[PDB]
């Protein structure tokens, strides 16, 4: 009913003039019927004289100045709820797995509105991951954005899907996973991956939705991408009433989308080209990952820092943000851990007492010390034997070997692997396990006891196993 | 029940306005209305649109009056009504903001009803002149035995808490307003600092931690929380500390002291850049605004030590600088370095290497340090400044063949070190700082063996408060110690060293 | 205590959405009509009293 | 050069200086980098190449320290030795 | 005016809401009873076990 | 109170010193340590049974 036309098409700003009189909203999405196509233009500013510009989403190619334009009356809205699940959807809200019509019920406009202050939950509470090395050494925060450090090739595929198997479990919930900006080959590698392991089941419910932005859509459908995929994760905390969680893969895109769609709208330039508009972006995005008393959205984030560089402007505004960090590391999978998490160079601002409790970050901090005895001890042991060290020293060397061992727990989904059955040691149980280890009372049977199994009493059976 | 507020609220709408400046949106682009219209409008006057959203109007240009929107850029269209409100940015004022948690207009975020406000004065306030001004000499204390002796902390005097991104500066900070809680529960209203605490571009997790932090320690009831949150708007953002600045006012105003920390100016400063920016304003170096020197230098003026004939008060405050991975020649913190007078500087190596507090000691100065300072505290700290100078010099020295000199350097050094390390969130109280730096100081500490000096402490306060809390009482109050306090305090040590 | 608040807040909404289904009435109603004139009158009375 | 190393899936870093050593190809062994990883060479080659990429690397970081000076220790120089050849 | 129009029709044509005790159980955690108030299991009766721990250990002073 | 049978306890300790065949009844004593520590911590768990119904 509201129809404007063409009247720029310069790059991805498209100017569409509204003969109207009654000019679209800031945020509203235009749509253009395009021959193989639909175009959804973002509306970025009103320019007066009823001209608004428009951000495009899809490409801009062969578009002729006149051409009819509709308003859809409000911002781009995606599909949103179960139906979703395991369904690869495009920013425009569109199924693009080929599975036919999503044929979900309720779509939510992509730009919703932070939590207030208020609403937000006022304690602090931890995410019980299974994972023995997580859970111990690093607690994931509930609700809260925990970065993933590391490239692929440390297992960070199959890291990723552990977490979205042990949350299915523990916390019965559902997953988001938006690659934003992916490289297209590590996408098509996940999506095969992730039906591989069956966290997809093709029949049956998928315990993750796909919502995958390539490289390859123009800068507004990227820098948008990541908000359409926020947008399902929030409608599966306030309607679904789950704890979420949203895997964003990575937050460098996010940034370096930004920059381009502003660089594109003619601000000017900011420093080392990055918007001017920085940190409110940033800050919708984070802000709306929150704990609320409906639920939490927890957003696993993968960065890859720019040139290693990690004090550029885009890390510095994403460190902001991070509550945890787990390194996967080359060095730890060379040990032979599964997964990889390197326990001394994984920090969470969430180890601390007051939030794992005194007696847990009594143990985490006596076994930060056992390890990092050992680690550098190590250089003195390769040099001179651990008979040098005193006899106590050796003690907490031996065991050192032991709770590294400890620390590998077989993943769930490595069952379909390697074949290894998976443990999903609860947060209780693991603190408990790893206590009676520290108080020595399992210094006894073998390292190897140690090595790849579940609780306390699952070392002692293997012991047993191991004598047999 | 829920119907009856609620019939309350609608009922507590009532009356018509008389509106007579009004203006059209002639374009609404990037957080940049123009308005045509508003021809009488004061500058930075807060304007209100038709959809509510709220703004002040920093660029008064020849023909159009650009706005700048206080809310979000989705509800405010083309043509749209702009009425004026017709008052410059205000903040209520009054003690009434004593354990509220407001946003910057002033809404009480933390919804414990309406603000008591006894005032609302304006946003951008001269700082005190030259003769309204007067010597420091009141002493603060930290709870924090490194900042107290080797930083000494006044009244009225602004210091930086400089240091490397998210290494717990906000722990550092929180931990200064906990200690305030022993004086200010104490009557005397010259032993009530009424601190603010400032959550610059914070996100509202962390501020919700901040809110439960205090509660816990039931510290709101001197506190004020200005919170602009990572979520609120670059407008609210870039006012945010002007806003509180004026809750600062009142405070100091009155008469009364209080301590207002802004955390972190550098997302101040990131604001400043994002409007000066979208509002076209000549950009400067770092792509901050070229006049960032100005606005920083306005906010940290107002802290102030007020004359006796301008009723003695105060307005001390700390400023938390975020380095951005350690570059302090870096165009804000330079600038914020200059204006200040004193910098506290924690040191990454030194907090990941778990010595926290992570003070630099080197790196940390003050330039009003010790015309601040119990009498007490500086009698039996000017060996500790000069004890640990000398461990950093012989600390690489470790590195074999080793002098009887150096070595005993080493020892008394180490301990002093350990002894420095304080759990966040403990304060402490400078009746029972004085005595540990005054075992350290006369080594008694080098006895103790290094797993043991924190045993040692524990024990000895507890010792001193058996023993002797007469002794403790007499340092408390008498804040001077007397050759017969010292005597009798090197007696208690000795025996405290032999158990 | 915890639903009892839940209660409070969906209270709130439910209570919301039946506003709006009496708006939607309203500005059907002829007093749709009836209050432009009081509207008139009351502009009147203001338009006066300057 | 930011914008593309980001598009690419891995990076073969040449350098100038290895090129004046005589290193032809001067592949920078340690900045170059395959993100797609082994699974595309020969399953014969990568069996005899499978800790040649550990010896390069432990090569370089011997190296360094080989530059600081002072006489190494046997196993050190055999390192020495082998990552020469 | 308006003001009265909406004050009037809401207040007038909505008073009841929903408001079912039943559905809120549902949502809320059940009140039960403790459980195992078991006393104490007396152990060591007798001179058995003294006359036992005095012959045991051979070192009773040393 | 606790501070009576630990002073007796400790000197009791530093009394075995001056023998030999305390090598358990000394382990008992820390266990007779343990329990009456648990104890005073559990004195200082506890809250009233009752809800305060006069807020709550």
């Amino acid at each position: 009913p509201i129809t404007g036309k063409v009247t720029a098409v310069i790059g991805a700003i498209v100017d569409v003039h509204f003969e109207q009189s009654e000019l679209p909203a800031i945020l509203n999405a235009l749509e253009i019927k395009t021959p193989q196509g639909k175009l959804v233009l973002e509306v970025a500013q009103h320019l007066g004289e009823n001209t608004v510009r428009t951000i495009a989403m899809d490409g801009t190619e062969g578009l002729v100045r006149g051409e009819k334009v509709l308003d859809t009356g409000g911002p781009i809205s995606v599909p949103v709820g179960r139906e979703t699940l395991g369904r690869i959807i495009n920013v425009i809200g569109e199924p693009i797995d080929e599975r036919g019509p999503i044929k979900s019920k309720l779509r939510k406009p992509i730009h919703a509105d932070p939590p207030s202050f208020a609403e937000q939950s006022t304690s602090a509470e931890i995410l019980e991951t299974g994972i023995k090395v997580v859970d111990l050494l690093a607690p994931y925060a509930r609700g809260g954005k925990i970065g993933l450090f590391g490239g692929a090739g440390v297992g960070k595929t199959v890291f990723i899907q552990e977490l979205i198997n042990n949350i299915a479990k523990a916390h019965g919930g559902f997953s988001v996973f938006t690659g934003v900006g992916e490289r297209t080959r590590e996408g098509n590698d996940l999506y095969r991956e992730m039906k591989e392991t069956g966290v997809i089941n093709l029949e049956g419910e998928s315990k993750v939705a796909l919502v995958f932005g390539q490289m390859n859509e123009p800068p507004g459908a990227r820098a948008r991408v990541a908000l359409t995929g926020l947008t399902i994760a929030e409608y599966f905390r306030d309607e679904e009433g789950q704890d979420v969680l949203l895997f964003i893969d990575n937050i460098f895109r996010f940034t370096q989308a930004g920059s381009e769609v502003s660089a594109l709208l003619g601000r000017i330039p900011s420093a080392v080209g990055y918007q001017p508009t920085l940190a409110t972006d940033m800050g919708l995005l984070q802000e709306r990952i929150t704990t609320t008393k409906k639920g939490s959205v927890t957003s696993v984030q993968a960065v890859y820092v720019p040139a290693d560089d990690l004090t550029d402007p885009a890390p510095a505004t994403t460190f902001a943000h991070l509550d945890a960090t787990t390194v996967l590391s080359r060095g730890i999978s060379e040990l032979g851990i599964y997964p990889a998490v390197d326990p001394l160079d994984s920090k969470s601002r969430l180890l601390d007492a007051a939030v794992v409790g005194q007696e847990h970050y009594d143990v985490a901090s006596k076994v930060q010390e056992t390890l990092q005895t050992y680690k550098s001890l190590q250089d003195i042991i390769a040099i001179l034997g651990m008979d040098e060290l005193s006899e106590q020293d050796k003690l907490t060397v031996e065991r050192a070997r032991k709770i590294q061992r400890f620390l590998s727990q077989p993943f769930a989904v490595a069952e379909v692997f390697t074949g290894i059955p998976g443990k999903l040691v609860r947060l209780k149980d693991t603190v408990a396990s790893f206590k009676a280890v520290l108080e020595g009372k399992y210094d006894n049977i073998p390292e190897h006891a140690f090595y790849m199994v579940g609780g306390i009493e699952d070392v002692v059976a293997k012991a047993e196993k191991l004598a047999a | 029940e829920v119907s009856s507020i609620l019939e309350e609220r609608i009922k507590g709408v009532s009356d018509e306005a008389n509106l007579n400046e009004t203006g059209r949106v002639l374009a609404v682009g990037d957080g940049i209305a123009r308005v045509f219209g508003l021809n009488n409008i004061q500058a930075e006057e807060l304007v209100e649109f038709s959809s509510g959203v709220k703004g002040m109007a920093l660029n008064l240009e020849p023909g159009q009056v650009g706005i700048v929107l206080f809310g979000s850029d989705r509800l405010v269209k083309e043509g749209e009504l702009v009425k004026r409100t017709g008052n410059i940015v205000d903040v209520p004022v009054g003690p009434g903001l004593l354990g509220r948690v407001v946003d910057a207009l002033g809404n009480p975020i933390d919804g414990k009803g309406p603000i008591d406000a006894a005032g609302r004065s304006r946003a951008q306030v001269k700082a005190p002149g030259i003769l309204p001004r007067r010597s420091v000499h009141e002493p603060v204390q930290t709870g924090l035995k490194a900042v107290d002796a080797l930083v000494p902390i006044g009244r009225g005097q602004r210091e930086l808490i400089i240091g490397d991104r998210q290494t717990g500066k906000t722990a550092v900070a929180l931990d200064t307003i906990l200690n305030q809680k022993r004086w200010n529960n104490g009557s005397d209203e010259s032993k009530k600092l009424y601190c603010v605490y400032v959550a610059v571009g914070q996100k509202r997790s962390t501020v919700a931690q901040l809110v439960q932090t205090l509660e816990q320690h039931d510290a709101m009831k001197y506190s004020i929380i200005v919170a602009a949150t990572a979520s609120e708007a670059a407008p609210l953002q870039y006012l945010a500390p002007f806003t509180a600045a004026s809750i600062g006012e009142w405070f100091r105003d009155n008469g009364k002291h209080a301590l207002i920390v802004y955390d972190d100016l550098s997302k101040q400063a990131v604001a400043y850049r994002q409007l000066s920016l979208l509002l076209r304003r000549p950009p400067g170096r770092e792509a901050y605004p070229g006049d960032v020197f100005y606005l920083h230098s306005r906010l940290l003026e107002r802290a102030a030590k007020l004359s006796e004939k301008e009723g003695s008060g105060s307005l001390t405050a700390l400023p938390v600088i975020e380095t951005q991975g350690g570059d302090v020649s870096a165009y804000i913190p330079t600038n914020v370095i200059s204006i200040t007078d004193g910098q506290i500087f924690l040191e990454a190596e030194l907090f990941y290497k778990g010595i926290r507090p992570a003070i630099n000691v080197g790196l940390s100065v003050s330039r009003v340090g010790s015309a601040a300072q119990v009498k007490a505290l500086k009698q039996v700290a000017g060996s500790l400044k000069l004890f640990l100078a000398q461990y950093r010099e012989v600390a690489a020295f470790a590195q074999s063949d080793l002098d009887a000199s150096t070595k005993q350097t080493l020892v008394r050094g180490e301990r002093l070190t350990q002894l420095l390390k304080q759990n966040q969130y403990s304060p402490l109280a400078t009746e029972e700082q004085v005595p540990l730096i005054y075992a350290g100081v006369n080594g008694h500490l080098d006895g103790i063996e290094l797993s043991r000096i924190g045993e040692f402490e524990s024990s000895f306060l507890s010792y001193l408060k058996s023993n002797h809390n007469e002794l403790l009482t007499e340092i408390r109050e008498k804040g001077e110690l007397s050759k017969e306090l010292l005597a009798s305090l090197k007696s208690a040590t000795e025996s405290f060293v032999a158990t | 205590v915890r639903y009892e608040a839940s209660l409070r807040q969906l209270e709130q909404r439910q209570l919301a959405k039946s506003v709006i289904s009496r708006v939607q009435s309203e500005l059907g109603n002829p007093k749709f009509q009836e209050k432009v004139l009081q509207q008139s009158i009351s502009e009147i009375e203001q338009l006066l009293s300057k | 050069p930011t914008n593309v190393i980001s598009i690419t899936d891995g990076q073969i870093f040449l350098e100038a200086e290895l090129f004046y050593k005589g290193i032809r190809p001067a592949i920078n062994v340690g900045l170059s980098v395959s993100r797609v990883g082994s699974a595309a060479q020969v399953k014969a080659l990568k069996q005899v190449a499978g800790s040649l990429k550990l010896f390069l690397a432990q090569y370089r970081e011997v190296a360094a320290f080989a530059q600081f000076g002072s006489d190494l220790d046997a196993s050190t120089k055999q390192t020495l030795v082998r990552g020469e050849r | 005016n308006v003001i009265q129009d909406l004050y009037l029709r809401e207040l007038k044509d909505t008073k009841l809401a929903p408001s079912t005790l039943q559905d809120a159980e549902g949502n809320v955690k059940p009140w039960n009873p403790p459980q195992k108030p078991n006393l104490p299991e007396l152990e060591l009766q007798g001179p058995e076990a003294l006359k036992a721990y005095t012959e045991q250990n051979v070192e009773t002073a040393h | 109170a606790k501070s009576a049978a630990n002073k007796l306890d400790w000197a009791k300790v530093i009394s075995s010193l001056r023998i030999t065949g305390s090598t358990a009844t000394q382990l008992s004593s820390f266990k007779k340590r343990n329990d009456e520590a648990r104890r005073q911590l559990l004195e200082l768990q506890s809250q009233p049974t009752e809800v305060d119904f006069s807020h709550y």
